[PDB]
């Protein structure tokens, strides 16, 4: 029941140019249906993996073994942590496809748009589902190419082809360090997989095995908001249609950039090297990212650039938790932080999608990126501003919402670990409170002369807001039930390497 | 239209006086009717700072031409049941300023006054007598 | 669970009776201190009813928060009553429940500032940026004192640490000779916090002074004003109940189903004695100060004494 | 942190507080007069919407949420911090490329030794 997450998006993507000859509005209603079926298949594969097992799969023979004693075919391994990424990427994608019917309809050539937005959520499943080391490179490349082609889409604007060039010419260099790592890691060991390579890596360590890790992690740190290399995101967010930035601040940062580091450190490169070195290497970038990302997220004057610099400062929490979760191996202290850095990914994806769709509606209605001229927007656009108020209260964490219990874990972990990093976190969470309180006081004021003639959006631009707000409220009634049934057993099966390489055999 | 729960404002009035061009003779009597010798807080009066709160306006001075819309502007913002007490011999037709091109006299032709208190300036017991008389009118008006 | 609703209704009715009566006794004492008869004792129970009587006015430039912030203020005060020490250990007191107290005592003032600032004319805009500077400036001074005393009463043994039900087990006054100095430094910082939270004395800045006497609440007019003048009095009772809980809880044992109310009366009497010094005397004896001088006093002569007290009390254990 | 079912009681007491506080307005709207809608703000009553005798209002305020100075020795260091960090982000492509190159070299040099 698990080939049907790759079959249905390929069948939607390769069949879109022959159903656009109906020249009406079938070119959208086919895309919405073919994106809706993937949600059903994602729920069922989530239920099947949480019932029992760590299921492997083999393309070809019923076993990954011929007349030999080592793998031949391409194998899939979807242990408990990939299932959450499969379950959360097939949800915001649906809520962002049914969104853009009324937005992005003044523009031309939206036959290529829907097939690109269906490729996006195709090259992002296969990173989660896979257990081969070269297949990872193709599925990291699909996502990057179509994300280059969705940023520079409005080609006639002054700076839509200015963000695209900046993202292109650096991403196409960072995505070749990975291919040099694979070329340099083939010729020394000889097999091309992720389970059986951790066996062969153990007997003969080489300088190749560390060279092919250094630039390997230095490449995957570009597809994130890591601290020296975070500048492409800051101008890729204002120069985008708002249905794209909701599926680029929430998802593509935390599939190609965090999940990959977690998988290729905790499973391949960890019977041999000290984890204590990679921990202190990661944790320095986690501490530069907080200050650099949330310090200049308070000097702004733009609206979407604010959210771009606020979505690079939440990555520092995830890197800090995932970094502390390595220098301490199996204990109580460094186990509740790896559990505290999984729950924050799913919460950050939900609230940042909710917080970009509302900025899309505001910027579509009156048309000015500046946040200083518009004030009293809640006089003549109330429901939009209330959605912004909930989405702003959920980031910093107020205890009736779900952003509280996702961050108390990182607080108590970093406080029981060392008392300096807790002070770093408290500085980093004072500055974001200052930014959102300031932008909140600009919206409850006197109605300025540029606002007074305005209305609300329709229904199909208002229906995702309801589902997101209901989800992140009812998800907040039960925080400590969902943090012991799901996301402690999730994080215990990340350093459980012996069962991984034993269920492959 | 005055419905029922307004007997209590006869036991707690709040005032706010509107100067329009006086010569500061009666404003002393508004202020000195609250010092410890002529004390008035034991009835419940309390000089408040905005016309949203108050319910007895306390207009002094002859209505000077420049202050003619202000008096008609601060009359809407006081809420319901409210009275107007005119203090002195210059809301009642000017005193020495009845023949100017600048002072349109009696304050009745601008807003509906209820109780006048003559004198120049009235002693502070006469102001207490005036507010007691107007308040018993509005107690009669309830029933 | 249903026995936790009966308390939350009945204690609310009790406190809403008592607090306004304390305010009336306070106005009578302040009036007698300067040769005056003064108003009768139950004077706020008339002012409340006449403010509910009148006609409410909504300005033409007003949001949906103008009509809905004086509901959320009273709501997060009534919901805060269930966590406060009334003399007996509170109803919903678990292992956390200090940060819930600090959070909900901060959050009501932010609802007040958002309700004032969400209107038209910019008297409210200047009367709100003066509010939140004084809000930020007065809450690192109490966090150090309360966290130091809650950490220090947990060494000698308790089962619900960092909880306000743990503050009746063992107090400050039995740690030996060095704690007697931290006692008076801590009496200093808590009396200063209690005077600056209910905002009377030096710190009468954002209430009856917007450039002369306009105030922050220059705009609320009818029912809404009555609700705000009720909520601030309940908060007046709550903060002083915290101050008498931390400093000296000396209650009777008296087992039975009626020792609760005897301890409740004894706590009410201690609340009265603590208000009588601070609010009455410090209001009669000293005028306003400023805003640029009210900030550099809470970071220099109050927050410094909290560090001295916490460090000296740490060197006692 | 607190309890196991304890974040569910918070909602119960909060909703019963809103029910009491909304029931009080539901009572007090009936007894007493209604409402109306005026606009001048009751704020310096001389003018509401006028043009010119001298200069007047409509000089609206931006986001200035600071009117205080602690020890007046911290604002200079904060501004000297934000100035360099503000003009670091130039926007030239060799900055991007040089940053990821020195990051790769830094991780390599640390991983060779220990
Ligand atoms: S009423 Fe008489 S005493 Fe009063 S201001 Fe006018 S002239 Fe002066």
């Amino acid at each position: 029941w698990l080939p049907f997450i790759i079959i249905i998006p390929l069948l939607g993507a390769f069949s879109m140019p022959i159903v656009s000859l109906l020249k009406g509005k079938a070119k959208e209603i086919w895309a919405s249906m073919i994106s809706f079926a993937t949600l059903i298949v994602g729920i069922q594969v989530f239920r099947e993996v949480w019932s029992k097992g760590t299921i492997v799969y083999t393309l070809g023979a019923p076993n990954p073994f011929g007349k030999a004693t080592f793998p031949i075919r391409i194998v899939w391994e979807v242990d408990k942590f990939g299932a959450l990424m499969v379950l959360i990427v097939t949800f915001v994608s649906f809520l962002a496809v049914i969104y853009s019917i009324e937005y992005m309809k003044h523009d031309t050539g939206l036959e290529k748009f829907y097939t690109l937005i269906l490729i996006l959520e195709l090259g992002m499943l296969g990173i989660a589902i896979t257990g081969d080391i070269f297949n990872f490179y193709v599925f990291l490349e699909i996502m990057s190419i179509a994300s280059y082609a969705l940023v520079a889409f409005r080609n006639d604007t002054w700076e839509g082809i200015e963000a695209g060039i900046k993202y292109m010419f650096a991403g196409s260099l960072a995505s070749s360090f990975v291919l040099l790592g694979i070329a340099l890691l083939y010729g020394q060991y000889g097999t091309l997989t992720m389970g059986y390579l951790a066996v062969k890596i153990a007997e003969n360590p080489t300088i190749v095995a560390k060279v092919a890790l250094a630039l390997f992690i230095g490449g995957l740190l570009f597809k994130s908001g890591a601290a020296p290399v975070h500048m492409w995101l800051a101008d890729a967010h204002p120069a985008a249609p708002s249905s794209i930035s909701a599926m680029l601040s929430g998802l593509v940062i935390k599939i190609g950039g965090i999940y990959a580091i977690a998988r290729i450190v905790f499973s391949i490169f960890s019977p041999t090297i000290n984890l204590g070195t990679i921990g202190w290497i990661i944790i320095i970038f986690a501490c530069i990212t907080l200050i650099v990302g949330n310090a200049m997220a308070v000097v702004q004057e733009d609206l979407k650039r604010l959210l771009a610099y606020s979505s690079v400062g939440q990555i520092g929490y995830i890197l800090l938790g995932l970094g502390i979760g390595m220098v301490a191996y199996g204990t109580r202290v460094g186990e509740i932080a790896l559990a505290g850095a999984i729950y924050h990914t799913v919460n950050h994806a939900l609230m940042k999608a909710l917080l970009f769709l509302v900025a899309g509606a505001v910027i579509h209605e009156i048309g000015t990126r500046n946040m200083n001229e518009l004030s009293g927007l809640a006089k003549t656009m109330p429901k939009t501003t209330f959605a912004f108020l909930i989405g702003a209260a959920a980031i910093v964490g107020l205890p009736p919402l779900n952003g509280f219990a996702s961050k108390w874990l990182i607080y108590e972990s970093s406080a029981l670990f060392n008392p300096i990093l807790g002070a770093i976190a408290v500085i980093g969470t004072v500055f974001c409170t200052a930014a959102y309180v300031r932008a909140l006081f600009t919206f409850f004021g006197r109605p300025s002369e540029k606002v007074t003639n305005a209305r609300d959006p329709g229904i199909a631009m208002m229906l995702p807001m309801i589902i997101l707000v209901v989800t992140i409220i009812v998800m907040g009634f039960f925080p400590w039930q969902i943090s012991d049934r799901i996301m402690v057993p999730t994080a215990r099966a990340l350093w459980d390497v012996i069962d991984y390489i034993s269920s492959l055999m | 239209r005055i419905a029922q729960l307004c007997k209590f404002i006869g036991r707690s009035p709040w005032v706010f006086h509107v100067n329009s061009g006086s010569c500061n003779g009666c404003d002393i009597e508004i202020i000195a009717a609250l010092t410890p010798r002529y004390d008035a807080e034991r009835f419940g009066v309390k000089l408040v700072g905005s016309p949203r709160h108050a319910d007895i306006l306390l207009v002094t001075g002859p209505v000077t031409n420049q202050s003619l819309e202000r008096v008609k502007l601060v009359y809407e913002q006081t809420p319901d049941p409210k009275i107007v007490i005119a203090i002195g011999a210059c809301p009642t037709g000017g005193s020495v300023f009845y023949e100017s091109p600048f002072t349109n006299a009696p304050l009745d032709r601008i807003i509906p006054v209820d109780v006048f208190v003559p004198g120049c300036p009235p002693r502070p017991e006469a102001i207490l007598h005036g507010v007691v008389l107007a308040l018993e009118k509005l107690a009669k008006m309830i029933k | 669970i249903v026995y936790g609703v009966i308390g939350l209704i009945l204690i609310y009715i009790y406190v809403s009776v008592v607090s306004l009566l304390f305010s009336g006794i306070d106005r009578k004492l302040v009036a007698r201190m300067q040769r005056r008869i003064g108003p009768p004792i139950l004077q706020p129970f008339y002012d409340f009813l006449k403010l509910m009587s009148k006609e409410t006015i909504i300005p033409k430039t007003a949001n949906f928060m103008f009509k809905a912030a004086p509901i959320l203020m009273l709501a997060t005060v009534i919901a805060l009553l269930a966590y406060t020490p009334l003399g007996f250990p509170p109803i919903f007191g678990t292992k956390g429940d200090i940060i819930v107290f600090i959070y909900l005592l901060t959050l009501a003032d932010f609802f007040l500032v958002v309700g004032v600032m969400s209107s038209g004319s910019p008297y409210g805009r200047i009367g709100a940026a003066r509010g939140i500077a004084l809000l930020v400036s007065r809450e690192p001074a109490m966090m150090l004192g309360v966290f130091a005393v809650m950490w220090a009463i947990s060494k000698l043994g308790v089962e619900k640490p960092f909880s306000l039900s743990s503050l009746y087990e063992h107090t400050i006054w039995d740690f030996g000779p060095v704690a007697w100095v931290a006692g008076v430094v801590l009496i200093y910082v808590f009396m200063a916090w209690l005077a600056s939270e209910i905002e009377v004395g030096f710190f009468n800045i954002p209430e009856a002074e917007q450039e002369i006497a306009e105030g922050t609440l220059v705009e609320y007019s009818g029912r809404y004003l009555g609700i705000i003048k009720l909520a601030e009095s309940i908060k007046e009772f709550i903060a002083a109940s915290l101050v008498v809980a931390v400093l000296f809880p000396w209650q009777l044992n008296i087992p039975g189903v009626q020792g609760y109310l005897i301890n409740l009366l004894l706590h009410t009497l201690k609340v009265f004695i603590v208000l009588l010094v601070s609010k009455t005397i410090f209001r009669t004896i000293t005028g306003r100060l400023k805003i640029s001088q009210a900030v550099n006093l809470l970071w220099t002569r109050v927050f410094t004494a909290s560090v001295i007290g916490a460090l000296l009390l740490a060197l006692g254990v | 942190m607190f309890g196991y079912w304890d974040p569910l009681y918070f909602i119960i007491v909060f909703i019963i507080g809103l029910i009491l506080a909304y029931l009080l307005n539901l009572w007090a709207k009936k007894s007493g007069m209604g409402t109306r809608e005026v606009g001048e703000g009751t704020k310096i009553f001389i003018s509401g919407e006028d043009p010119e005798k001298v200069i007047p209002g409509f000089e609206h305020l931006e986001g200035y949420y600071t009117g205080r100075n602690t020890m007046w020795g911290l604002v200079n260091g904060v501004k000297k911090f934000f100035a360099t960090l503000k003009n670091d982000h130039t926007g030239l492509l060799p900055d991007y490329v040089s940053y990821l190159l020195m990051t790769t070299a830094f991780i390599l040099v640390i991983l060779l030794l220990r």
